[PDB]
RNA sequence: GAAGCCAGAGGAAACUCUGGUGGAGGCUCGCUGACGUGCAAGAUCGUCAAAUCUGAGCAUGGGGGCGAAAG
């Protein structure tokens, strides 16, 4: 016709983070003890004016090994599991699955 | 509350970690501080201030 | 008049931007100096123009930003296109948060930008700033003011829930509206809740030479190998883009749930009954001791909210997955079924029974009522293995509550147990033939169990009352239940 | 025509339930009860007195003063001097106590009287617990504690005289032959309720003759 | 059936029957 | 032996019938178990094999349990 909205957060994704957060929580290793590890030979390498192909060659090839324990690993698993990844379905389809499996195997050996 | 612990799982808190402080029964959480010292500690960048 | 002028600017725009869309790259910035005047009239008019041309020029894709001759024909066309379609954003949010009161000569320019957002909404989500547009729809359905904008806009995110098929629009929809409600504390209308119950994915020989016919059987292979990597790669990223749409969901719903908004418990509880099958399985039980614990609070109005949440649990058990789950995922429902035992009564005392496509969120506790003994005493898997005691006690409970409570409730009580004398009959004929009465233990009414209230050592004796009620209908209800009780 | 003329009666108490408006309500179920004494039609009412009794005043600790009680008989609503006062709840318990005296004797020997009235015992003692876990008026208290141990003691006494009655679906000749021969001063209620009309009528004419007499002395 | 028949919200609106 | 095509007799047309042309067919001829669903005390519906023949060349998949797969 007539023409609301108004500091970094840090997450852990990773098991070596996992990790050494699992290493802080148990009385293992203590604050003081990060800093004086974390002066290790990895410490004061530069990272601002270097183009990123040196900087990727360096993170391919220069991670630190450290050991990762299964809790850790296994809440890194829980932590990053989906939403939808056991559905009822799903888990139904397939126990069906692995039965018709089984009911084929042996209808093979017959 | 089971309302807080769908809430939990639903969107883990930041200093979450999977295990159970022996002190009290409650899960034990990682502090901004202590969260701050593990990203020094993997990027290596700044171990210490100043 | 100007008016004209500006009329016959706009057709030669537009019409020039139909016919060869190329080789006139400046004429968006054209529509914006010519919609730059201060008369109402050209405002509305060049708003509305403007929507017409970029409904009918945005392409099927985005484009990237170039930074660092047909081709830079191109280049520069696009490049103006998004520079234009960016101003027509900002002019259409200015004019949608301006004052809608006017003087009356027609829809304001308010409802003018309000519709061509809408319109933009249906027409092309695929493209860039959908974040703007979307926050303007949002920035609406957030002021608790029903108006005809506000419809338009709770319609216009319904169509986009209910035709996205990719999921990045809804996604970033359901993420604006979340935190939308999560900054205004829970103070919407419940509206912009159902959306997310709308939403949707919770739910002739041409001659070739020979050198033509080689490659396009190689664009065969090639298009063939592409097919099933589309097709692969699509089923992971509707997967994820659930996931992550299916955790904002739950998340919002669970807020409102511990805050307790009064107002939206409802809403919130048949979204839990929707998607907790499409959310997994030890949540299932979580979410089961959670209603459980909304019960408690309640215990320690009130009534609606205990009988709303247990509805959720007794549809939440009565879909078919869960059903299927029951033994492996221990899904009891004793609890439920108790304290609507245990609260009947009080129910029955209640004087608020009446004081008011959906299969959760009810109005009426009556009707809440209903669809709880419903559920118990008829439900729609194993009706025929209902335990007799179960039935016997909820009936003569049931004979009292409808005994007490206003007309038309009691009407449908008495209804409810003539369909359960039809469907199980002989289980429970022994509460009106007295011969039959069992002679072990004495009938306990106030028994905090249904087996603990022995139901077959009494009689239904209420009829005598009920007959001399006041209410024909309630009679014929009674004769009719008689009718069935005698022709078993 | 009984029913249309209900419908509205229950509207008519249900538009606004207000403790001003207490007084009017009570009228129009004593309207009801006496209805349903003369006709044989079953009127729902426990559920306005739970009400009013589950109302507002009649929980909260009332409040000192030296009025006159309200009469029961000339009342559309309450004056604002009577919101919280003990001469208002003191009134409004009596006026509970009366009707469903009248209400309970009214249907006392219906063969599912136990049936009917055991939700109002258990409301009524639910209430006493809350209010001796409220305010402080023992005489409601004593009131409501005596009626419903009358009200248990007549479900009591129906049970035993229906416990030997045979009510077959196809034969139902003993239950339509129950209690003609028994008239309403025999049960324990009807005792309880005709004490209680003697009391009433005690005080009414106290009351009468004394503002006679000080009608007198004015004179 | 008749159960579903009044649980069906529309079924408690409170329309006096003198109103036919 | 069907679509399709042709004549004629009725039907307002749509169609019915007869006499034909046509030679497509998961059509013929020569010498069962394993399961799944069941909403009861078992009814019903679905899935899995038996997969043109042949000379000369050529490639791939193989066990178990766990897990939603990814592994």
């Amino acid at each position: 016709p007539g023409l609301w909205e108004e500091r970094p957060n840090i997450d852990i994704i990773t098991a070596e983070a996992m990790t050494l957060a699992h290493q802080l929580a148990t009385g293992e290793k203590t604050k003081a003890d990060l800093i004086d590890e974390g002066y290790n030979k990895y410490a004061f390498k530069q990272k601002e004016g270097l183009p990123d192909w040196f900087l990727e060659d360096e993170a391919k090839h220069d991670k630190p090994i450290k050991p990762i324990t299964k809790e850790a690993a296994q809440a890194i698993k829980e932590k990053l599991r989906a939403l939808n990844a056991r559905p009822i379905k799903k888990v139904a389809e397939a126990r069906a699955r692995r039965k018709l499996r089984q009911a084929k195997k042996l209808e093979k050996l017959k | 509350d089971a309302l807080q612990n769908l809430l939990d799982s639903i969107e883990v808190p930041e200093g979450w970690t999977g295990l159970t402080d022996p002190n009290t029964g409650k899960p034990l959480n990682l502090s901004r501080d202590e969260l701050e010292l593990i990203r020094k500690v993997q990027q290596g960048l700044i171990p210490d201030d100043v | 008049e100007q008016i004209r002028q500006a009329q016959e600017e706009l057709a030669k725009i537009a019409t020039q931007l139909n016919e060869n869309p190329e080789e006139y790259p400046g004429h968006f910035k054209a529509l914006a100096r010519i919609g730059e005047t201060p008369i109402l009239a050209i405002q509305k008019l060049c708003i509305v123009t403007q929507m017409a041309v970029y409904k009918d020029v945005i392409p099927g894709y985005r484009i990237r930003p170039l930074g660092e001759k047909e081709v830079k024909r191109l280049r520069t066309y696009e490049q103006a296109l998004v520079a234009g379609y960016h101003g027509y954003l900002k002019t259409l949010a200015t004019y949608a948060a301006s004052s809608i009161p006017e003087d009356r000569k027609g829809e304001p320019i308010s409802s003018i930008a309000f519709t061509c957002a809408c319109e933009l909404v249906n027409a092309v989500p695929h493209f860039n700033f959908r974040g703007d547009l979307l926050r303007i729809l949002v920035k609406k359905l957030s002021t608790r003011k029903i108006d005809r904008d506000f419809v338009k806009c709770r319609e216009a995110l319904e169509k986009l829930f209910q035709d996205d098929e990719e999921g990045n629009a809804s996604q970033e929809a359901v993420s604006l509206l979340s935190k939308m409600m999560k900054a205004r504390e829970y103070r919407v209308d419940e509206s912009v809740l159902n959306l997310f119950l709308h939403l949707r994915l919770l739910s002739k020989w041409e001659f070739r030479t020979k050198k033509q016919r080689k490659l396009l059987k190689a664009e065969k292979e090639a298009q063939k190998v592409m097919e099933q990597a589309d097709a692969t790669v699509s089923h992971e990223e509707r997967e994820r883009i659930q996931s992550e749409i299916l955790k904002m969901v739950f998340a919002t719903y669970f807020r409102i749930l511990k805050a307790r908004v009064p107002h939206l418990m409802g809403a919130v509880l048949e979204g839990l009954a929707k998607y907790a099958h499409l959310i997994n399985q030890d949540f299932f039980g979580d979410l089961l001791e959670a209603l459980k614990d909304l019960i408690r609070d309640t215990d320690r109005d009130t009534s609606r909210e205990s009988l709303l949440c247990t509805v959720t649990a007794f549809a939440l058990l009565e879909g078919q997955d869960a059903h299927n789950a029951r033994s492996d995922l221990h899904l009891d429902l004793s609890f439920f079924i108790t304290n609507l035992y245990r609260s009947l009564l009080s129910l029955s005392l209640n004087p608020d029974l009446e004081l008011g496509n959906n299969k959760i969120n009810l109005q009426t506790t009556t009707v809440l009522l209903l669809r709880c003994l419903t559920s118990v005493l008829l439900p729609p898997w194993n009706i025929r293995s209902v335990p007799p005691i179960r039935l016997a006690a909820f009936c003569k409970q049931l004979m009292t509550l409808a005994l007490q409570v206003p007309e038309k409730s009691s009407q449908a009580i008495l209804g409810l147990l003539q369909d359960v004398v039809h469907t199980h009959g002989r289980k429970v004929a022994a509460l009106w033939n007295t011969e039959e009465r069992k002679g072990d233990g004495t009938y306990k009414p106030l028994s905090e169990t249904v087996e603990g209230s022995n139901p077959f050592t009494t009689t239904i004796w209420e009829g005598e009352l009920l007959r001399k009620h006041y209410c024909p209908k309630v009679r014929e209800g009674l004769k009719a239940m008689e009718k069935e009780l005698r022709s078993i | 025509l009984i029913y249309p003329l209900v419908q509205v009666t229950l509207g008519a108490m249900r538009l606004i339930p207000t403790a001003i408006y207490f007084p009017l309500r009570f009228h129009l179920i004593r309207s009801l009860l006496r209805l349903s004494r003369a006709t044989d039609t079953y009127i729902p009412l426990a559920s306005a007195l739970l009400e009013v009794l589950q109302s507002a005043e009649m929980k909260k600790p009332p409040k000192s003063s030296t009025l006159k009680p309200l009469d029961f008989a000339t009342a559309y609503k309450t004056p604002k001097s009577y919101l919280r006062t003990r001469v208002y709840q003191d009134g409004v318990g009596e006026q509970v106590v009366e009707l469903l005296s009248e209400f309970f004797v009214l249907w006392s020997r219906n063969i599912a009287f136990p049936e009917f009235a055991l939700p109002t015992i258990v409301a009524l003692k639910r209430w006493m617990k809350e209010m001796r876990k409220g305010n402080k008026n023992a005489k409601l208290g004593s009131s409501l504690v005596v009626l419903v141990q009358k009200l248990e003691m007549n479900a009591k006494f129906i049970e035993e005289r229906r416990a030997k009655v045979d009510f077959a679906p196809k034969d139902r000749a003993q239950v339509d032959a129950f209690l003609k021969d028994l008239e309403w001063e025999k049960t324990p209620l009807g005792a309880y309720v005709v004490a209680q009309r003697k009391l009433r009528e005690e005080r009414k004419r106290l009351m009468e003759e004394a503002r006679r007499e000080e009608e007198r002395k004015r004179r | 059936n008749k159960a579903a028949e009044m649980s069906v919200d529309d079924f408690f609106k409170g329309g006096f029957e003198i109103l036919s």
